[PDB]
């Protein structure tokens, strides 16, 4: 039944009838993002002493 | 199912069976599709929760 973006309703059906089901991270890419982009503003404006 | 048997949430679908193709399947040998044999429609199974 389509597939709205990559996760934004989904029906929650990633089930495959005989017991076979998938979990989600416990870090969404958004907070990945946001580490990377803190370490890397840190390391271009702090140099190493951060 | 004319000796098709399973258990889920029957739904209306959109597929397009051939005249002589009788349920469809999925690509790991699941059932996903069966005609209905009195009238001519295409039902869709998607189990539950
Ligand atoms: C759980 O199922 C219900 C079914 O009632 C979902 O409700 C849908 O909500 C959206 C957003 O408002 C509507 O556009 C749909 O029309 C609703 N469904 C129906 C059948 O009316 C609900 O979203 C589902 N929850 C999750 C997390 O998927
Ligand atoms: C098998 O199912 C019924 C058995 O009577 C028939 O199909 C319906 O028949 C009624 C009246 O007998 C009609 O009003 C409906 O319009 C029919 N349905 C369809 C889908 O044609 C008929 O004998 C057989 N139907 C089919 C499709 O083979």
């Amino acid at each position: 039944d389509c597939l709205g973006d990559i996760a934004a309703r989904d029906l929650i059906c990633a089930q495959k009838f005989n017991g076979l089901t998938v979990l989600p991270p416990l870090l969404t890419d958004e907070m990945i993002a946001q580490y990377t982009s803190a370490l890397l503003a840190g390391t271009i404006t702090s140099g190493w002493t951060f | 199912f004319n000796g098709l048997t399973g258990t889920g949430v029957l739904t209306e679908s959109n597929k397009k069976f051939l005249p002589f193709q009788q349920f469809g399947r999925d690509i790991d040998d699941t059932t996903d599709a069966v005609r209905d044999p009195q009238t001519l429609e295409i039902l869709d199974i998607t189990p539950c929760s």
